[PDB]
RNA sequence: AGUAGAAACAAGGGCCCUG
């Protein structure tokens, strides 16, 4: 469909200042941008935007109270310092699916210091050669990846 | 889509469509109404649906589709059985769970008069049920189910829809009962004059009708008046190879003129090295007057032949005082104004203000339209041609584009073959003149839409390149600017297409001129030019032009397209016949018949006839009028006998001496078509020592 | 916004003034298309003059006054002229300007996001362009060559359609709130219609043009044409560089956008379904309509209906013409016998019939026309140009290139008038058995002589004998034919002129009605019999691919695959609308219900039963989750319901849910069992079955205007009800009435209850009774 | 003056405009 609409749908004349989840999943948004998010988005506390076409994170506002981030099958690259003013208090990013290449894009996560897990799958980045130790040496705070701890420690469920 | 069946078919199944089409034959109405009854038809059927009663068993009994015949006898069977009351009419379905009729309708109009119109004639006795295409129900009892009402209002709706998009939603094909009679208003006066029209032995449309509707051939009569016909008549039939074609004859008088605006043979021109910054016509025209060659003439006042002389030379004097002040624009003086006609037209009399004493004071009659005079064919073209097929000293004479790239042997024939003619064709005089007016028309096109009523001045110019000599010398040759002579256009008011525009031109010569030529030009002999020192010539013409001549004139490149698909039609034909590339041999080798010299006849390789077919079609261009029209078209007769002589064809004729009537009538003060005429002439007589059908 | 309220006031001050008003007031819309013509007339004698003309001036250009201030274009960049303030006569609001602006607009205007959509609005030029870089150039060479002056198509398209279905594709796929009322095809046909919207939506485009070059897109350009060599519309398109009448440059083109293999495929499913249908003798017909109709194929990644693809098509072939006739379709003028065609170019005639003595005595009646008759003919690389009287075959010239194929045609053209002494006496050879009667049907004289003739050879050469055999006179040794088919000799065929060049292909725009006979005879108005079922290859085995035979009897798969299949349709059967229905349910958040419906019920048997309870608490629960969200994937719901009949139980889920026949299905990934695509959502194909869902309610990847329109129905205009957007149609309650403004100039009342019983089915039982 | 043809142009509208 497209964000707008959908979003107007599923707020049944709910103010955009009391809930607590949000979901995006499946629709359109033109010019891979975000369209219709603002600061009044406070409460929100998980968000989620898969197979949006989307590409890039500009129009993205501030929001403190999210904690979950999900941005699966998209083609975003390059982006991902504003994480650090927006949603300082990030813990869980995901972006299998997404365009990938090098590290130098993902330094700017460690000012994350409240993130605890991460998932890169299907990334050009994961072909390389010892990079699951060189993202933990980089980002020391970081305890999960792709949902495997170091010592191939599976996290539970929730 | 012809017939209304097909249209039917579009929408509904075609089994209601042949049912409602035997119907309408069965009662003979039109069949304009395979689109109503059908629909009518259809409804009834989906009207049913397959429902059922307490008993397991088929509730609906339709009756419509039924014969006439079988549907009383059904009714009467029902009414009976179940007993109940004959009905006066029919009707269309019989509901036996509640054992009553139900009549159905369909009014395009939302309006009530269809229910109201039925309920009058059936009361109440039966159940009706008056849908309508844009959703309206008139019923006298309980509605039908929900999706009895749902499948018949989409089906309609979709029928609707069908029917607007092909403007046949009206009371023609879709009337009510009492509107089902469309014919022609026939109006009393139409009726009248159709009374008056009718051939002699009938009087009446009546009686012509019923004598047509029932005519019978009688061939015996027939043939007798054909044959009656055919006695009265002796059509002439004539074998030329007994009547023979005698010699076109051509007019008398003194010889034809020189006509085209631009002088070819005779012009001299001043060339400069190629500026291209400086590259526009004003400025070309300047820099040519600033080396002070052009400054030395100074015409004498006599001139060696014509008549208005002392104009021209003030109106040469003006244009270098014009370019000495970098403003081409000439006053409005006594010597413009008569070569101009500034004001020479006509002014409009009304007839309201006329009267006898008027016609008596100035004389008034009938424009005696002055019609033209006839004259002999002229013995100077054939040295135009022969000097047009030379080459001129230079190349690159008219633009042409560059070649794309290839990807195919195709392209690479193509463009070897165009490069070969092109190079061929770049350096005679003909194509010297293809740039001229190119170039000079599109100046003075370009001049007469931006500065008109002002007598602006323009040049008579071309560019051009010189040869490629070997690497030797000087190498990369330049590029050149040729100054022919210069040109002026008075108004050019062109307020309708076809308009008319005086011009006047100027142009230098080395020659002396002929009488009978140049009768046109007024020559003034202008001192002397060096190469050593000659004298010169300064013909001066005023001639007029037209938009359309300026437009096909600024298109003479067209020639080019014709003689190529000519050089190659005999190329590839003589090629095909041995399946192998032979161009080059086909093109050096076969000689192609040019003339005679000597009583005997010369030949030349096609490479070099090439120029011949240019000049034919670049004159073609030039002299082209009615007369040319009418002659090149009524001369294919002649060619085409001549080669049914060639093949032994015993060709056969009507009347051919009207045909030679018809061509030698449209021979007149055209240089082309005579010279034309008496080449035709020449070559039956050349032909007649190996062929017939020609007199001498 | 604003803008509304601009053309508001506009139509106010409109409606005040007094002629205006009228002219709207009185009438319906169409007259719009009247008033368009009106205006804006005036033509010019030759154009090209009056534009070289009008290019001299200063500003030949009419243009936008408020674009080119917004777009920030000065009138002069440098000393260059490039418009003037003024007002164009005519339009009332544009600026004269020059030719110059759009260089400079070219070179540093206003730049778009992106213009890589130009791509799919001339997807036909770009794919010229791309079929011509794969052409490898051999040769060229030269001699005479033999073209065919022959109508072709001189467009490659894909899903050919109709002027009718292509308009609305245009409306469905760019003005959809002006949409007319949902068609038959627009229903049929949804996946293209989405696929064309995805590409042309929420894009900054001049619509028109869009819509003008999907027109051209759909429509396969017909000529008539000269024509050498091999028809395909990948050479019909660039013939022109490929050869001449002297010329030719040979290129292979053989593997570029085949569109041969589906024609051929179409054929062989018509013989297919039409050697079938002949079992029936008394009800054929009704078995080869409904055996149509219940059959679809593929094409490209779309699934069309056969009965629709045969309608489009233009194949003249006597496989294709009996189908065109049982559907209705109109056909053109084109005759057939045997592997052979035929066009009449003149004549007339009337049934004679006469006696032929099959052995001794054995009297057997042939018909046979009476009176002059011209014919176009055309086997295989053969043509003929041949004319009958009165069972008397009066010449024949041909312009083949073959011997074997002029002998054929020869034979044939002879049997088709019955010419010859063995009509009169029947060869010797010819039995009763094989007479007539190979199923119980009669086989006439002359289709039995075809046959003979084409088991032996040494039959043929005895017919073409049965001609008289003169001796070839001087000259016309050319224009002569042996029994070995020769240019020339001494000895030649009576009255069989020679040529060289294929004789032209005559041409008519006619149609002409056909019906057919219970024997599949198609009547043509008039006693010719222009096809029969005694004219296609005896019989073959092909493998088809992608195609779906969803009917009992044209099946080989086994009860387990077939009942499987039955009950997902029974399961889709119960998403129509109404209360008591999956739609419904979910809309009240009553999961619990559908754990209990009839077909759930029904389908439970086949669950392997060790492990049902495991799986059942599986779906159980994905359902609940995917229903009180409110986001949920529609198909992956109807997959695994048939689990959540029985009561739940502890265990280990290693990923598929089984049957009892060792076939399953795992929970998100498509599989031949059960298997669909985001692309075209109105599918399910099953065991490679295709098995339509009805279009009742959306689906997140599927949501949009059209997942719905199934569900609506019209009904009686109630003005009470209320007057809806075309998107808040989602929100509607089942069985609730709404006021809806539908396409141009039209108000109407929809109903969310789905009533689209079967027309034919109906009209057709009821006209059977009838006859009775 | 001239064009061309079997009649039209050789500016036309209101001191100002135009193809």
């Amino acid at each position: 469909m497209e964000m707008g609409r959908r979003i107007h749908l599923e707020l049944r004349n709910r103010t955009p200042s009391d809930v607590k989840e949000l979901v995006l999943d499946n629709s359109r948004s033109n010019e891979g941008k975000l369209e219709g998010l603002t600061d009044e988005f406070e409460e929100l506390e998980f968000l989620s935007t898969i197979n949006v076409g989307l590409t890039s994170i500009a129009n993205l506002p501030k929001l403190n109270k999210l904690k979950k981030l999900e941005l699966s099958d998209n083609r975003v690259s390059g982006g991902l310092e504003v994480l650090a003013e927006k949603c300082p208090n990030l813990t869980h990013l995901n972006l299998s699916g997404n365009k990938i290449k090098d590290l130098s894009t993902i330094e700017p996560l460690k000012k994350l210091e409240n993130l605890k897990s991460l998932d890169l799958f299907n990334c050009e980045v994961t072909n390389l050669n010892d990079y699951r130790e060189n993202v933990f040496k980089l980002l020391p705070q970081l305890t999960y990846l792709d949902g495997y701890d170091r010592d191939d420690k599976e996290a539970p469920d929730s | 889509s012809k017939t209304f069946a097909e249209i039917a078919e579009a929408f509904l199944e075609p089994e209601a469509v042949r049912i409602a089409k035997e119907a309408v034959e069965e009662y003979g109405d039109h069949e304009r109404k395979i689109i109503q009854i059908g629909i009518h038809f259809q409804v009834c059927c989906m009207f049913c649906d397959e429902y059922l009663s307490t008993n397991g068993s088929d509730r609906f009994v339709l009756i419509e589709g039924r014969k006439r015949g079988t549907a009383v006898s059904l009714q009467n069977e029902l009414c009976k059985s179940y007993d109940l009351e004959p009905l006066p009419f029919l009707c269309d379905i019989f509901d036996r769970e509640e054992k009553q009729f139900v009549e159905i309708g369909i009014t395009r109009k939302a309006d009530d008069s269809y229910f109201q119109s039925k309920f009058g004639k059936l009361g109440n006795s039966c159940k009706i049920f008056v849908f309508s295409y844009d959703g309206r129900l008139d019923k006298n009892c309980e509605g039908p189910m929900e999706e009895q009402k749902l499948r018949i209002f989409s089906f309609l709706a979709t029928a609707a829809d069908f029917l607007r998009k092909e403007n046949m939603f009206n009371e023609i094909f879709l009337p009510d009962n009492e509107e089902t009679i469309i014919e022609m208003k026939k109006g009393k006066t139409f009726l009248e004059l159709r009374d008056e029209s009718v051939p002699l032995p009938f009087q009446t449309y009546e009686q012509m009708k019923d004598y047509c509707e029932k005519f019978k051939g009688n061939p015996r009569e027939l043939a007798s008046k054909v044959s009656q016909m055919q006695s009265n008549i002796k059509l002439p039939i004539k074998h030329y190879e007994q009547n023979k074609f005698r010699q076109i004859r051509l007019p008398k008088g003194p010889m034809a003129p020189y006509t085209h605006k631009f002088l070819m043979e005779e012009a001299w021109m001043f060339t400069k090295i190629s500026d291209p910054e400086r590259s526009r016509a004003g400025e070309i025209l300047i820099d040519f007057f600033k080396k002070g060659n052009l400054s030395a003439i100074r015409p004498k006042d006599k001139p060696l032949q014509g008549k208005y002389p002392i104009h021209y030379k003030n109106l040469w004097n003006q244009i270098k005082a014009a370019i000495a002040d970098r403003t081409m624009v000439i006053n409005e003086n006594d010597h413009s104004e008569f070569l101009g006609g500034i004001g020479r037209a006509s002014k409009k009399i009304p007839e309201i203000s006329l009267t006898q004493d008027v016609i008596t004071t100035e004389g008034l009659k009938q424009s005696e339209n002055k019609l033209p005079e006839p004259r002999s064919f002229p013995r100077w073209f054939n040295a135009e041609w022969m000097w047009a097929i030379k080459d001129s000293d230079l190349t690159g004479w008219v633009p042409m584009a560059e070649y794309p790239p290839a990807d195919n042997e195709l392209e690479d024939y193509a463009e070897h073959l165009n490069k070969t003619m092109e190079g061929v064709l770049q350096g005679t005089n003909c194509a010297r003149e293809m740039g001229k007016c190119i170039l000079t028309v599109g100046a003075l096109m370009t001049e007469c839409r931006l500065f008109p009523g002002k007598i602006k001045v323009v040049p008579i110019y071309a560019r051009s390149k010189e040869r490629k000599s070997m690497q030797e010398g000087l190498p990369v040759p330049s590029e050149m600017d040729c100054l022919f002579g210069i040109c002026v256009k008075s108004k050019s008011h062109l307020n309708k297409d076809d308009g008319m525009y005086t011009i006047i031109t100027f142009e230098f010569s080395i020659r002396e001129p002929n009488l009978e030529k140049h009768q046109k030009y007024t020559v003034f002999e202008a001192g002397h030019t060096t190469v050593r020192e000659v004298p010169l010539y300064l013909y001066c013409r005023t001639t007029a032009l037209s938009k359309i001549k300026n437009d096909w004139l600024s298109k003479a490149r067209r020639c080019f397209i014709t003689t190529m698909d000519t050089v190659e039609t005999i190329c590839l034909r003589e090629s095909a016949k041995a399946e192998e590339n032979l161009v080059e041999k086909t093109l050096n080798e076969k000689q192609m018949w040019i003339g005679k010299k000597n009583g005997e006849l010369i030949a030349q390789p096609l490479r070099e006839a090439l120029r011949v077919q240019l000049v034919q079609q670049f004159y073609f261009c030039i002299y082209n009028d009615s007369q040319l029209e009418g002659f090149c078209n009524e001369q294919k007769k002649i060619l085409m006998a001549l080669e049914g002589d060639k093949k032994n064809k015993s060709s056969f004729g009507f009347n051919p001496e009207g045909l030679l009537e018809k061509i030698e009538e449209c021979l007149i003060n055209n240089p082309m078509c005579l010279f034309m005429a008496q080449r035709l002439n020449e070559l039956v007589i050349e032909a007649s020592k190996r062929g017939a059908k020609f007199f001498k | 916004m604003s803008l509304l309220l601009t053309i508001a006031k506009e139509y106010k001050r409109l409606c005040q003034d007094a002629k205006a008003a009228q002219m709207m007031t009185v009438g319906t819309v169409s007259n719009y298309t009247t008033f368009k013509k009106w205006t804006t007339s005036r033509k010019e004698k030759n154009p090209s003059l009056r534009m070289r003309w009008a290019m001299s001036s200063k500003f030949p250009i009419i243009a936008n006054k408020r674009m080119l201030e917004e777009a920030q274009i000065p009138k002069e960049h440098n000393n260059v002229a490039l418009w003037e303030d003024t007002e164009d006569v005519s339009k009332r609001d544009h600026v004269l300007a020059s030719a110059s602006c759009i260089n400079y607009w070219n070179f540093c205007g206003p730049c778009v996001n992106n213009s890589e959509v130009i791509k799919e609005v001339y997807k036909s030029r770009f794919g010229r362009l791309e079929r011509r870089k794969e052409i490898m150039w051999k040769e060229l060479r030269f001699t005479l060559v033999d073209r065919q002056r022959r109508r072709v198509d001189t467009q490659p398209v894909e899903q050919r359609l109709r002027t009718g279905e292509i308009k609305d594709l245009q409306m469905w796929t760019l003005f959809e709130d002006e949409a007319p009322l949902a068609s038959k095809f627009i229903l049929d046909n949804y996946g293209l219609v989405k696929e064309m919207r995805s590409k042309f939506a929420n894009k900054p485009l001049n619509k028109e043009v869009v819509a003008h070059m999907l027109e051209k897109q759909f429509n396969p350009e017909s000529r008539f044409l000269p024509v050498f060599g091999a028809i395909r519309p990948e050479r019909m398109e660039l013939i022109h560089a490929l050869g001449g009448e002297t010329w030719i440059q040979e290129a292979n083109t053989a593997g570029i956008s085949n569109v041969d293999q589906r024609k051929n495929d179409i054929r062989a499913v018509c013989r297919k379904v039409c050697l079938a249908a002949n079992a029936s003798i008394m009800n054929a017909k009704s078995k080869l309509v409904e055996y149509i109709k219940s059959t679809s194929m593929r094409i490209g990644e779309t699934e069309r209906k056969l009965e629709e693809l045969i309608l489009e098509t233009d194949d003249v072939s006597p496989e294709v013409t009996l189908c065109k006739s049982a559907l209705g379709g109109q056909l053109g003028k084109t005759l057939s016998f045997g592997p052979m065609l035929l066009k009449k170019i003149s004549g007339s005639g009337v049934k004679v019939k006469d006696t032929v003595y099959i052995q001794g005595v054995r009297a057997v009646q042939f018909e046979y026309w009476s009176e002059q008759e011209e014919f176009y003919g055309e086997y295989k690389s053969a043509t003929a140009l041949f004319s009958r009287k009165e069972r008397s075959l009066e010449w024949i010239t041909i312009g083949g290139g073959i011997n074997e194929d002029r002998k054929r045609l020869l034979a044939m053209c002879m049997i088709f008038c019955r010419d010859g002494d063995y009509f009169k006496d029947a060869p010797a050879t010819i039995t009763m058995a094989d007479l007539s009667t190979k199923l119980g049907r009669e086989i006439p004289y002359q289709y039995v002589m075809m046959n003979w003739i084409q088991k032996s050879e040494d039959n043929l050469e005895a017919l073409l004998y049965s001609r008289g055999i003169v001796e070839t006179n001087p000259g016309k040794m050319g224009s002569s034919m042996g029994i070995d088919g020769s240019k020339r000799a001494i000895k030649s065929l009576r009255a069989v002129t020679i040529q060289s060049g294929k004789i032209d292909m005559p041409e008519s725009k006619e149609k002409i009605h056909l019906e057919l006979s219970d024997n599949l005879e198609a009547f043509d108005s008039s006693g010719r019999i222009v096809a029969t079922i005694l004219d296609l290859p005896s019989d073959k085995k092909v493998t088809f691919q992608d195609v779906s035979f969803q009917h009992p009897d044209l099946a080989v798969l086994r009860d387990e695959k077939t009942a499987i299949t039955k009950g997902y349709e029974a399961l889709i059967k119960r998403l129509g609308t109404g209360d008591n229905d999956i739609p419904s349910l979910i809309a009240k958040k009553d999961y619990l219900s559908l754990y209990n419906l009839p077909e759930v019920k029904l389908m439970a048997p086949l669950i392997r039963p060790n492990r049902k309870g495991v799986y059942s608490r599986v779906a159980r629960k994905l359902v609940s989750t995917q229903v009180t969200t409110g986001h949920y994937s529609l198909h992956e719901l109807i997959k695994v319901l048939p689990f959540t009949y029985f009561a739940p139980k502890q265990g280990m889920f290693e990923g598929r849910l089984f049957f009892s026949n060792d076939s399953f299905v795992e929970p998100g990934v498509n599989n031949n069992v059960f298997s669909w695509s985001k692309a075209d959502s109105s599918k399910i194909y099953c065991h490679g079955i295709a098995i339509r869902v009805p279009l009742v309610v959306g689906d997140e990847h599927m949501d949009t205007s059209l997942a719905l329109l199934e569900g609506f129905s019209v009904c009686e205009n109630d003005p009470r009800a209320p007057m809806v957007t075309r998107q808040d149609l989602i929100d509607v309650g089942f069985g609730q009435k709404v006021r809806l403004f539908v396409g141009q100039g039209s108000v109407r009342t929809f109903k969310r209850t789905a009533s689209q019983r079967a027309a034919s089915s109906d009209v057709n039982k009821n006209v059977k009774k009838i006859k009775m």
